[PDB]
């Protein structure tokens, strides 16, 4: 019933997905053995539970991770489709040359896992954008499956690299290459970066050494809180499509920002309240989101707010109306009531409230801009091109890919200029 | 004679309602025996699955 599949590729994708399965298991009350202590799990003999997920990569080193970290005995042994060469940070190695050889087996596993469903509500994938395995194989899989299941919809939590944090020196290439077709046949691209998470765990949680563990934990908890309102009874329920109408005004303006609330450290947790006013004051700022794009330098075409726990619908509703008609400038005026709310009846494990703030804004367009910046300074000189064209991939494509990007960002700016 | 006919028809209707409630007793017993059936069959299924899987 309204079941969801799980594809996780690339190093970061696999890490975050393992953490997400951990958080879900600790939410539905599932210990690492697969017992209780159909939206995500499937039944198995002796009351065991199998997470509905497929793990793919071109180097099986990640196997170590998904077998060492907690909740590693949950996944299916047939759902580990691994390569041997490794894409090695290059997109071509994972979309034309080698990934094009195991993508068919991944498609076969996807078919064997989706036919076991009875009402498939959508897809959700997690992957990087420069990681050859991740970006390449995930984009190829998205292409194939959307060319296979036109009715269903995909909601990908791709993790773009922001240049404020330097990881590798070939990101812009793979980033633009994947964006060229991620705006094509994907309906919810919730982008995430690393600078936002570092700023969060420094100036919002006072953590000492922000480590990948807690970063992934935070983004996974947000990923869960996104769709939780379908996993339980609610007063104003939602799904992965009630977002696909409230948050996609145009078939390409679908790039989403994600924010989680509440977020505090121990002392702060002690000395503060947990109510609609405080959560609202906590979520509409800039540095409670997971995108290094200052939203107050743009607007929000639409903004959904999935609350969790139990409250008075009048209170959250009046708070939304008030925060809108006070931030009238930072919101878009040619659309009426651009905000949406949705309330479930079960809070997460640990607290008494929760807030997932999803936003189809017009600020993250600037993000593409800065990435495009590097692209030009890595293409005008044709630098680091002798690793791409040497794998069958024709160079010409790259050019038009960049052109496509323009259209995208253009649209955003154009809609920032519309009036009535 | 009018009083007698009234009394006789009253008794007949009472007998009707009595048999109806008897049939409802039977129907509830039927439903609960079916639930017994399904739970016992589920436990038997788990038993046979353990027996087949632990068959090394
Ligand atoms: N939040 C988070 N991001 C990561 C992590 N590991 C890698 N990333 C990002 O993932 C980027 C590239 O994707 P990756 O899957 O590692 O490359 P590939 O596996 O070799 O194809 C890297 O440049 C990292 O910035 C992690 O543990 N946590």
């Amino acid at each position: 019933m309204r079941e969801i599949v799980h594809i996780q590729g690339g190093q970061c994708g696999n890490q975050i997905g393992a953490k997400f399965w951990e958080v879900i298991s600790d939410e539905h009350g599932i210990d690492p053995t697969g017992t209780y202590h159909n939206v995500y799990y499937n039944e198995a003999t002796g009351g065991r539970y199998v997470p509905r997920a497929i793990l793919m990569d071109l180097e099986p080193g990640t196997m170590d991770s998904v077998r060492a970290g907690p909740f590693g005995q949950l996944f299916r042994p047939d759902n580990f489709v691994f390569g041997q060469t490794g894409a090695g940070n290059n997109w071509a190695k994972g979309h034309y040359t080698e990934g094009a050889e195991l993508i068919d087996s991944v498609l076969d596993v996807v078919r064997k896992e989706a036919e076991g469903c009875d009402c498939l509500q959508g897809f959700q994938i997690t992957h990087s954008l420069g990681g050859g395995t991740g970006s390449g194989m995930g984009t190829l899989l998205i292409s194939k499956v959307r060319e296979e299941y036109p009715d269903r919809i995909m909601e990908t939590f791709s993790v773009v690299p922001s240049p404020k944090v330097s990881d590798t020196v070939v990101e812009p290439y793979n980033a633009t290459l994947s964006v060229h077709q991620l705006v094509e046949n994907a309906d919810e691209c919730m982008v995430i970066d690393n600078e936002a998470l570092y700023d969060i765990c420094f100036r919002t949680l006072k953590l000492t050494t922000p480590t990948y563990g807690d970063l992934n934990h935070l983004v996974s908890a947000a990923m869960s809180g996104v769709t939780c309102c379908l996993r339980f009874p609610g007063q104003l329920n939602s799904d992965l499509r009630k977002l696909a109408v409230n948050l996609i005004p145009f078939p390409r303006l679908h790039f989403f920002m994600i924010g989680f609330a509440p977020l505090t450290s121990r002392g702060s947790q002690q000395y503060r309240a947990l109510t609609v006013p405080e959560l609202t004051q906590q979520m509409f700022d800039a540095k409670n989101m997971m995108c290094a794009a200052d939203p107050r330098h743009g607007r929000y075409l639409t903004a959904s707010a999935l609350f969790r726990g139990r409250m008075s619908t009048k209170e959250v509703d009046e708070q939304m109306l008030n925060v809108q008609n006070k931030n009238s400038s930072y919101f878009v005026e040619w659309i009426p009531n651009n905000i949406k709310s949705s309330i479930c009846d079960i809070p997460p494990k640990g607290l008494k409230m929760a807030v997932t703030f999803v936003g189809n804004s017009t600020a993250i367009q600037e993000m593409f801009k800065r990435v495009a910046e590097q692209f030009t300074a890595m293409f005008r000189r044709k630098a680091f091109l002798h690793w791409y064209t040497g794998e069958g991939m024709d160079e010409m494509e790259f050019t038009e890919a960049e052109s496509n990007m323009n259209d995208l960002v253009s649209e955003y700016q154009q809609y920032q200029d519309a009036t009535a | 004679i009018n009083m007698m006919r009234g009394d006789l028809e009253d008794n007949l209707n009472q007998k009707r309602r009595n048999w109806e409630k008897n049939t409802k007793e039977f129907n509830i017993q039927q439903r609960n025996e079916k639930l017994d059936y399904e739970r016992s069959s589920h436990l038997d299924n788990q038993a046979q699955n353990q027996y087949h899987i632990t068959y090394c």
